[PDB]
């Protein structure tokens, strides 16, 4: 019957939408890898920033290492 | 059958470029900005339902 053949033909009309859905799925699986690599980027580039920005970005936890040299002069 | 019943243009004599048979297809087909080539045949844009 024409009706059934029409339904079967039309079953795949929306190919592009299904492909967009596929884009969404694979990117959802992939994108969390940005966190490891982001941490490492920041790890490497932290000692390049100004001392003030190092102190700020760590909420004051980070401070200049104390190795027993270059102390104040009376 | 037709190959042994038709005439052919290459079986007959011509001497000047102005006597060559003229193409059946029209020169006026493809249009648009910066399109050098004005004539094409085939494309793969998809068919509807
Ligand atoms: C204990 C029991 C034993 C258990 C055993 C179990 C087994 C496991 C072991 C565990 C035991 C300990 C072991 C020790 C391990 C650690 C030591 C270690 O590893 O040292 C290594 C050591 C490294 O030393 P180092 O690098 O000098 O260390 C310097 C420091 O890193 C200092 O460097 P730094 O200070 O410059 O570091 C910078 C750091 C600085 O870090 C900090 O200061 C962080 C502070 C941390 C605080 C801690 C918090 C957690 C604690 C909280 C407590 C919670 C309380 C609750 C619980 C208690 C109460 C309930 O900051 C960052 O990293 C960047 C910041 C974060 C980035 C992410 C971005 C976040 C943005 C924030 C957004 C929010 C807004 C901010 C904006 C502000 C405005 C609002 O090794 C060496 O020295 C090198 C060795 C030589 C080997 C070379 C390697 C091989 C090379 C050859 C290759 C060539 C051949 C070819 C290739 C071969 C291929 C095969
Ligand atoms: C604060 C101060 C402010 C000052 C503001 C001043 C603003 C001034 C703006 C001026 C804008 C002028 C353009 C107006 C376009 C109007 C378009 C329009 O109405 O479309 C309707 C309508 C749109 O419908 P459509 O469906 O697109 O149909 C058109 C087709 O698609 C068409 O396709 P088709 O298949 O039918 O035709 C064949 C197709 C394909 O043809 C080909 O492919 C043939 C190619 C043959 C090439 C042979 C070359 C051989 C020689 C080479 C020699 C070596 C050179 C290299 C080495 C030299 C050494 C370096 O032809 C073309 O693609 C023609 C391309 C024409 C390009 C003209 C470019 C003019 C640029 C003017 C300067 C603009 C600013 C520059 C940038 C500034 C910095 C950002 O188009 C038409 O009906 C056709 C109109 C075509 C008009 C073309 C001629 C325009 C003449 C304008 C004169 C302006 C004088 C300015 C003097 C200023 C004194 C101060
Ligand atoms: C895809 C990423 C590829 C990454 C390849 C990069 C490898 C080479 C990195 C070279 C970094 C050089 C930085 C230039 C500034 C000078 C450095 C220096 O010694 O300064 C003095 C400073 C110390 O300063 P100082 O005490 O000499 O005095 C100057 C004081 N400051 C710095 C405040 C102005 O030395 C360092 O701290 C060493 C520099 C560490 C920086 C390392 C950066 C690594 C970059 C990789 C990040 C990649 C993330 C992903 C990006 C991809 C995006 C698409």
């Amino acid at each position: 019957s024409r009706a059934v053949y029409a339904k079967l033909w039309a079953s795949t009309a929306q190919y592009t939408q299904r492909r967009h859905y596929a884009w969404y799925q694979i990117w959802s699986r992939v994108i969390p890898w940005s966190v490891p690599w982001g941490i490492f980027a920041m790890w490497m580039v932290f000692p390049a920033m100004p001392v003030e920005y190092r102190q700020a970005l760590t909420f004051g936890i980070w401070q200049k290492p104390n190795i027993g040299t270059h102390g104040p002069d009376p | 059958l037709e190959e042994e019943q038709q005439r052919k243009h290459l079986d007959q004599e011509v001497t000047d470029v102005s006597q060559l048979v003229e193409p059946v297809s029209s020169p006026h087909q493809t249009e648009g900005w910066f399109k050098r080539l004005r004539y094409w045949h085939y494309k793969e844009t998809a068919e509807p339902t």
